[PDB]
């Protein structure tokens, strides 16, 4: 009943449901903002998420929104080359990045995320699962019932591996190969926070406050 | 089968380069939190140097590691040293005493660990050391997590990243089966343990930041050496 607990198809659904002045800073900010606006929608469609306590839902999101966005944009750029295709449809070449001081992060996204996802052809279901795993962060600070969260994270682990066994029997270690993206997503996600002084998202409105609103509504 | 030999090999590599907490005879030395205890820092800086040396010998023991371009060897080792030291020291944590024990037996408590150099990262590392307890890891598991962590084909400036990814594949399989064999009813324990590498990455990141700080407030603090040590 692995999938029964965490329906891979119901996750893939959220993935797709939320599916998507011109300069580097502007482009990324607008792309980030757009995705930020539909992140609650996305999360809401992730099995059992809406059932968690609200004050917790806000904690899980404010903790992984940056990683969540980088994950989607990374996969979305598997097609393109030497750059990242933003949710706005714009292609940002690495030369554009180095122009806005984020050239290092960029190369890292490209080589440790985009290129790895492409090389193993991570399908849209798997990406979605990983995002879900990133959503249910049992270590997020201020969590009311972490155990409930870790339990859900573990369910996705259970579903995802099941799925990989089903769809890719010849690849016994695909599950692991997939998870190993999370570490690099965190590294890159951390380095990205350091550039928020220059990339002002959602009109500088504090993230968690904006999130709260989106949720309470 | 051939995985069991891999496991056996890695457990021995670890056992041989990192004695186990339960086997160490401890020893020590009121105090409180202070910026830094230079005399503690000198012992700690020492023990660290030694552990790095030991970590390098460990890697050399890992199947296929040596058969990698020396540049690749150096790069992987430079990138994963703190990671491994932090993981190593945290597997030497005694919760009842809230202490961390070193490879020579030196046992420090939180405040001492703080004053020895952990500084602001103290509560951080200690929390991670605690998150490891539920995993109830053993020698083989720590060695495998260390290897999986070191032989990472993501590291930049890698000559043959594909070759690295190839070397890591068996490790992940060995860990998966071994972990699950030991904990038959808790299959999630494999991804759980694996994903600790994520937390470990977060800590070593800030760790390296403190490292530059210290390299400044302490003259000739931490001379480079993996590069050189590896060459010879
Ligand atoms: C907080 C931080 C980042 C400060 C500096 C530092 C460090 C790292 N490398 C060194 C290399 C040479 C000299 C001092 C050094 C000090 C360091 C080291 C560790 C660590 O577990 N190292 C460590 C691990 C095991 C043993 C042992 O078993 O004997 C000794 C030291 C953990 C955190 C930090
Ligand atoms: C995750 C958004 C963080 C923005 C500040 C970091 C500076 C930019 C560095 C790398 C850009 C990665 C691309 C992320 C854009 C997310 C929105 C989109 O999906 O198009």
């Amino acid at each position: 009943s692995a999938n029964e607990d965490m329906p891979v198809e119901k996750i893939l659904e959220a993935e797709l449901a939320v599916e998507p002045p011109n300069d580097p800073v502007t482009n990324i900010c607008q792309a980030a903002d757009k995705q930020l606006f539909t992140l609650v929608e996305w999360a809401k469609r992730i099995p059992h998420f809406s059932e968690l306590p609200l004050d917790d839902q806000v904690i899980l999101l404010r903790a992984g929104w940056n990683e969540l966005l980088i994950a989607s944009a990374s996969h979305r750029s598997i097609a393109v080359k030497d750059g990242i295709l933003l949710a706005t449809g714009l292609h940002v070449h690495r030369n554009s990045a180095h122009s806005a001081g984020v050239g290092a992060i960029f190369d890292r996204v490209l080589t440790e995320l985009v290129s790895k996802m492409r090389d193993m052809q991570m399908d849209k279901t798997e990406l979605g699962c990983l995002r879900a795993i990133v959503l249910f962060n049992p270590d997020s600070k201020g969590l009311s019932n972490p155990a409930e969260v870790e339990a859900l994270r573990e369910k996705v682990y259970a579903s995802l591996e099941a799925y990989c066994k089903h769809k890719y029997p010849e690849q016994p270690g695909r599950f692991a190969k997939l998870l190993l993206r999370l570490p690099a997503l965190r590294s890159i996600g951390l380095k990205c926070l350091e550039h928020l002084f220059f990339f002002k998202l959602i009109g500088d409105t504090p993230i968690d406050t904006f999130l709260m609103e989106m949720l309470e509504a | 089968p051939e995985v069991g030999e891999l496991i056996e090999k890695v457990r021995k590599a670890h056992q041989e380069t990192f004695p186990a907490l339960c086997q160490l005879g401890k020893y020590t030395t009121s105090e409180q939190r202070v910026s830094l205890d230079i005399d503690l820092w000198d012992k700690f800086s020492e023990l660290s140097t030694k552990c790095i040396i030991k970590t390098v010998e460990f890697a050399k023991q890992l199947p296929g590691f040596t058969t990698l371009t020396i540049a690749d060897q150096i790069t992987l080792l430079k990138a994963a040293c703190l990671d491994i030291l932090i993981l190593r020291i945290c597997t030497r944590y005694t919760p009842e005493q809230d202490t961390m024990t070193f490879s020579d037996g030196l046992t420090l408590n939180r405040t001492q660990m703080h004053n020895a150099g952990f500084g602001p990262l103290t509560d951080l590392v200690f929390a991670f050391a605690n998150q490891l307890l539920p995993l109830e890891m053993d020698d083989a598991e720590t060695g495998l997590l260390s290897a999986i962590c070191l032989i990472c084909g993501d590291r930049q400036d890698l000559e043959q990243p594909d070759r690295v990814d190839m070397l890591q594949e068996p490790l992940l399989e060995a860990l998966k089966v071994y972990v699950r064999k030991r904990r038959p009813s808790r299959p999630h324990m494999f991804p759980k343990m694996l994903m600790k590498i994520t937390d470990l990455r977060s800590i070593s990141a800030k760790g390296a930041e403190r490292v530059i700080t210290l390299k400044m407030e302490i003259p000739g603090s931490m001379p480079p050496l993996i590069q050189e040590m590896l060459e010879n």
